């Protein structure tokens, strides 16, 4: 059995390698495409959208101090 | 004591495999964590979360 | 049974030396590892996530001055 | 653990 556990630690050992150099290279063709992608306007949309993704909305000119939840 | 050494040997893999993928990670946030992204992030990371609002009018909400 | 439990104790010192050793190790490693992982903006990544992790947000120029729950 | 938050706008959330 620690021969076999042997074996299993050098094939777990070089699956890890892989996935980390896989991830890698995914977070640097991202890294790249953002250079275009986030704009300032781009990133004014997801603004918008993240802030009002959930929001209840009070307003008004005579909004009540008073208040309970 | 056979399966001391045989446990040893697991863990100082963990170690070596972990380590690897934190190095690659390490550079790869180099580039990826520029400003932009990390505003983005900063955006993305309060979508979920339950917001309530008061102002004036609807687009001093967006408006920080 | 004392004699086993004699042997039982010589077998234990073992296999929490071998633990020890094992944590000291992985505690090593992913220290030196850190040193590189843990940059500003990563930690500001994190700060986000963490801050933002299960949080309920009340805002707005005009907060009322009540609560209830 | 939970949290709420109050404040004028979003990003002043994550400034210390």
């Amino acid at each position: 059995e620690k021969r076999i556990s042997e074996i299993e630690d050098a094939a777990f050992l070089a699956r890890e390698k892989a996935k980390a150099d896989a991830e890698y290279y995914a977070a640097h063709k991202y890294a790249t495409s953002n250079k275009h992608k986030l704009t300032p306007e781009y990133l004014e949309l997801k603004k918008y959208q993240a802030i009002a993704s959930n929001s209840k909305i009070y307003f008004g000119s005579n909004i009540p101090n008073m208040f309970v939840d | 004591e056979i399966e001391d050494a045989a446990f040893l040997a697991r863990e100082k893999a963990k170690a070596d495999a972990e380590c690897y993928t934190a190095m690659k990670i390490a550079e790869a946030n180099k580039l990826k964590l520029t400003p932009e992204y990390l505003q983005l992030m900063k955006y993305k990371a309060i979508a979920s979360n339950s917001k309530i609002y008061f102002g004036k009018d609807i687009p001093n909400m967006f408006m920080d």
